[PDB]
């Protein structure tokens, strides 16, 4: 009951779920070929887990996932890696030529050759389930598969599954660790597209991961898996609370009704903490205090953006470990005092705390210390308009002068598709700075 | 799972494509026989992108040889590794092409390009999922340039939607003493601004001034120019022979389909007389260093990918990639943020610890077009040597569009140079 | 709740033939595209032919 399935598409999505899938079978004790001696109800149950994974007769535990990528390259990897005996082969879907960072390839030519195989492997996944809640899909804004096949099946999920709901984990580019200059393009394709048809989208700054794998952890020169592991323990945070289960465990749809005051208004702000390395964290124990106050210092955003100068809409504390409502509420009042939080006029102020007593885990050889309590804070902020503010600005620079458009003419689009979906940002930027305004 | 078919036309199209595989051959740990006998994994991990799979476990190089005289094709397989070659892809006749553009493009290359197909066809049809073409050739001949642009043409009929590659040998005189050059390059380039997704301006003119200046060779060989295009081919194709496509990189490269003219750059570049990575970012950014005869600082720069080779710090890389770009900053167009991308691969090239290869998207290229239109224009005013090409069927117009058409080019290179952000 | 069924059904609705709008015109733009293309390599190939009569006439 209440089953979420999970589809992870293109490089970046498929590799952040492999991480994430690795962390939940740490963290549920479930070994790499799928077996959880500590379930003792074989081939089925209702236990928390059950959310994210089915059960066969041979106790073997199977995420509710489906990997897609338009080349076979990445996927290989999970098919020989060491939890390719988690997945059955049908649930990794791969062509044979990927979109070339094209969004018009994905969204089209290339995509709309592999939708309908993909969509059936998601109905198959959704038939075992009793209740299934709604969708987790994992993807590079700046991937022509991540951005253009990813709108192409968030319109399509619309259409065979209503408004069942579908949440993002979305990596906005940059360019530390891209190599890719059409970025901007597919960006705010994808998100004009796919902004219909989610209901609430995690946006992951790679400039911001990178900054805190440098300055937190002490890696000169991260790379994907560094960042992927980060990412991983954030996502863990967020979907903690379908997971597991306590008495002062919050659901995240809990909180979503909180953090969207507005469809088109669906972006939190994630905030993570603690980030140390081993070497930082031996002989030192961060307290709920210290937790906490680290949310709200900027560098532990998710995402670049300064929201000091912007208005709060919402804000909410994802504790997991050894943590009690005692220290929480202290803490919480200690950062009142002393912090820049104004709330817009017409949301109350309160903060919405749930806290999962299973403490954090960290994968072997990584580099984030084992830590006793964690916190991800989730806010709504106009201050992540920032972020669309760079990125539609970055689009202005190439496409006054049209730099490779013709490269998606060439596939099919048109021009039109570019204005109107930078239209649709120019009023989603709009949008936050009127909700922030005071009321009359 | 990605292969690429690889053509070579004319002298030296297959001269310097033979040096192509012997320098990739090696990289990949493949002997005259075709037989591997490395010492390490990745090199045999994308060995399909250039090479099929054999029987007896051997690898033969996607390659078809294609020429209007036997004389060099010959001399390939008698030459060190004219063994790997498949024999049936030797495609030559004996009529021969003196170079003349009108006897490759119209006349004599017509009558065997078919011949050259069939062979490209069954190339391909053997392709789990082909990225493309790259053909090697020279501008200033008759068969490399005249048939080389027509096989170009009509493979693009058959593969309107695969990527076509060319590393394109430029004419100059301090090389070549024949007079008919700027026609045979004005009349190719009018081709390749058509029918090419990335072309390679590998400049004779530049590889002299490096052979003779920089590498203090008195009398360069084309051997000594070669080494330089072995080298250079051998950077561009890194990152598609060692853990993106020929697709992926056009797209990052390539702003406007004209556009798709590269200057290529090596480092380091020493001579057999007598290495940091502030001193290798430093000298790819250099115009000596270039292997087109064009001043990168004349103009400004679209797109640039840089391609590093070897053991060495990614931090440092990165930090003097930054720097470059900022201390260079006026150089780089606004519009077009984030334009310079930089990648790294462990195993550098034979002979070198460090290296670094340089292609660069520079509306300063118009220079080298420049040079080629004055050669050009300097003798169709006069109606020099036109009956060598009238001979064979054309017509003066031909000549007036193709000229036209790189002064558009060139205008063109020159409008964008211009434009701001602002 | 007739009307909660009505909204979901029409949005649902919408979204099936926006794609299908989307995917069709995407289509034919590209077919259109590729169809261009051709035709000016034909040309190029019917000029060829005008050029190798150019030269048997002049014999
Ligand atoms: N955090 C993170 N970002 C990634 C990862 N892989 C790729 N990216 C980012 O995603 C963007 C490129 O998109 P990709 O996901 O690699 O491309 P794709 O979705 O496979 O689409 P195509 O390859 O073009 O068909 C760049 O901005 C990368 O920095 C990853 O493993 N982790
Ligand atoms: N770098 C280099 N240039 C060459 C070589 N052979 C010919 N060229 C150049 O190519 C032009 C002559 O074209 P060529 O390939 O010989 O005519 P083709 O055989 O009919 O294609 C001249 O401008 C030469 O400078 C070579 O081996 N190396
Ligand atoms: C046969 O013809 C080709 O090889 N075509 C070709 N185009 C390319 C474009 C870029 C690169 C790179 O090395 C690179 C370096 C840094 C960042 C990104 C890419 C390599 C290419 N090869
Ligand atoms: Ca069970
Ligand atoms: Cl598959
Ligand atoms: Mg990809
Ligand atoms: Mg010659």
């Amino acid at each position: 009951m209440r089953e979420c399935i999970s589809i992870h598409v293109g490089q970046a999505g498929v590799q952040i779920g492999n991480a994430c899938w690795e962390l939940y079978c740490l963290e549920h004790g479930i070994q790499p070929d799928g077996q959880m001696p500590s379930d003792k109800t074989i081939g089925g149950g209702d236990d928390s887990f059950n959310t994210f994974f089915s059960e066969t007769g041979a106790g073997k535990h199977v995420p509710r996932a489906v990997f897609v990528d338009l080349e076979p390259t990445v996927i290989d990897e999970v098919r020989t890696g060491t939890y390719r005996q988690l997945f059955h082969p049908e649930q990794l879907i791969t062509g044979k030529e990927d979109a070339a960072n094209n969004y018009a390839r994905g969204h089209y030519t290339i995509g709309k050759e592999i939708i309908d195989l993909v969509l059936d492997r998601i109905r198959k996944l959704a038939d075992q389930c009793t209740g299934l809640q709604g969708f987790l899909v994992f993807h590079s804004f700046g991937g022509g598969t991540g951005s253009g096949f990813t709108s192409l099946l968030m319109e399509r999920l619309s259409v065979d599954y209503g408004k069942k709901s579908k949440l993002e984990f979305s990596i906005y580019p940059a360019p530390q660790v891209s190599t890719a200059v059409v970025e901007p393009y597919n960006s705010i394709l994808t998100t004009h597209t796919t902004l219909e048809h989610s209901d609430c989208a995690f946006m992951v700054d790679n400039e911001a991961i990178y900054d805190i794998c440098r300055r937190n952890l002490d890696i000169e020169r991260p790379t994907y898996t560094n960042l992927n592991r980060l990412i991983s323990q954030i996502v863990s945070s967020i979907t903690a609370s379908l997971r597991f289960d306590g008495a002062l465990n919050v659901d995240l749809t809990e909180f979503q009704t909180n953090l969207v005051p507005y469809p088109r208004i669906h972006f939190p702000l994630a905030t993570y903490a603690p980030v140390i390395s081993a070497e930082k964290a031996y002989h030192e124990q961060l307290s709920v205090a210290e937790i906490t106050n680290a949310c709200f210092e900027p560098a532990n955003q998710m995402v670049k953006c300064d929201p000091r100068h912007g208005k709060y809409m919402a804000c909410c504390l994802l504790y997991r470990g050894d943590v009690v409502p005692k220290d929480v509420n202290a803490a919480i009042a200690t950062i009142k005092t002393k912090r820049s939080i104004q709330f817009v006029d017409w949301c109350p102020t309160g903060f919405k705390v749930g806290i999962n007593y299973q403490p954090p885990t960290v994968v072997p050889g990584g580099d984030l210390a084992k830590v006793q309590r964690a916190v991800c804070m989730l806010s709504n902020t106009t201050a992540i308009a920032e972020a669309w503010a760079r990125l539609d600005h970055k689009f202005d620079l190439m496409y006054a002068k049209r730099a490779f458009v013709h490269w998606y003419v060439g596939e099919g689009m048109e021009e039109g598709e570019f204005s109107e979906a930078r239209e649709d940002m120019a009023a989603l930027e709009k949008d936050y700075e009127e909700v922030g305004v005071d009321s009359v | 799972m990605r292969e690429i078919v690889h053509i070579q036309a004319g002298q030296c199209g297959n001269q310097i494509g033979a040096k192509f595989w012997e320098v990739i051959s090696d990289e990949h740990g493949i002997d005259p026989t075709g037989s591997y006998h490395g010492d390490s994994d990745l090199q045999l991990e994308r060995i399909n992108v250039y090479y099929n799979e054999a029987t007896g476990n051997k690898y033969v190089p996607r390659a078809i040889l294609v020429d209007l005289e036997p004389g060099t094709m010959d001399s390939v397989r008698s030459g060190p590794f004219g063994q790997i070659f498949r024999p049936d892809n030797f495609v030559f006749g004996q009529s021969g092409a003196g170079n003349n553009w009108a006897k490759g493009h119209y006349t004599e290359g017509a009558e065997l390009v078919d011949s050259v197909l069939d062979v490209v066809r069954k190339e391909s049809e053997s392709c789990d999922c082909l990225q493309g073409f790259q053909l090697t050739h020279s501008l200033g001949g008759g068969t490399g340039s005249g048939m080389g642009t027509l096989l170009i043409s009509k493979i693009r009929e058959e593969y309107p939607d695969r990527i076509m590659n060319t590393f394109s040998v430029m004419p100059s005189p301090k090389v070549s003493d024949t007079v008919v050059e700027p026609y045979n390059a004005t009349l190719s380039v009018h081709q390749l601004v058509e029918n090419t997704d990335e072309t390679y301006c590998i400049d004779n003119e530049a590889l002299y001034d490096i052979c003779f200046r920089t590498l203090k060779l008195t009398t360069p060989t084309y051997g000594d120019l070669n080494h330089l295009v072995s080298a250079t081919m051998s950077g561009v194709t890194t990152c598609l022979r060692f853990p993106a496509d020929l697709r992926k990189l056009a797209v990052n490269m390539v702003p406007f389909p004209r556009l798709h003219f590269f200057m290529p750059g090596f480092a380091p570049l020493t001579s057999r007389g007598s290495l940091t990575v502030p001193e290798l970012t430093q000298q790819m950014f250099d115009s000596k260093n270039m292997m087109a005869a064009c001043d990168p600082r004349h103009g400004r720069y679209l797109t640039v990918a840089a391609i590093f080779r070897g053991r060495m710090s990614m931090k440092e890389v990165d930090e003097q990639m930054l720097n470059v770009q900022n201390k260079n900053s006026s150089y780089f167009v606004e519009w077009i943020p984030n334009n310079v991308k930089t990648a790294v691969c462990d195993i550098p090239p034979r002979g070198l610890k460090m290296s670094a290869t340089f292609i660069g998207n520079s509306t300063a290229i118009q220079e080298l077009f420049k040079r080629i239109s004055e050669q050009f224009t300097a003798m169709f005013r006069r109606k020099a040597f036109l009956h060598w090409y009238t001979g064979e069927g054309m017509d003066e117009m031909e000549f007036t569009e193709a000229e036209s058409n790189m002064n558009d080019l060139v205008s063109e290179y020159q409008q964008y140079q211009d434009a701001t952000a602002d | 709740i007739q009307k909660a069924i009505e909204e979901n059904n029409n949005f649902i609705k919408m979204a099936k033939e926006k794609l299908a709008q989307k995917m069709e015109s995407n289509k034919e733009n590209r077919e259109a595209h590729l169809a261009a293309m051709l035709e000016r390599l034909q040309e190029k190939d019917k000029h060829a032919e005008e050029v190798r009569k150019n030269k048997e006439l002049k014999e």
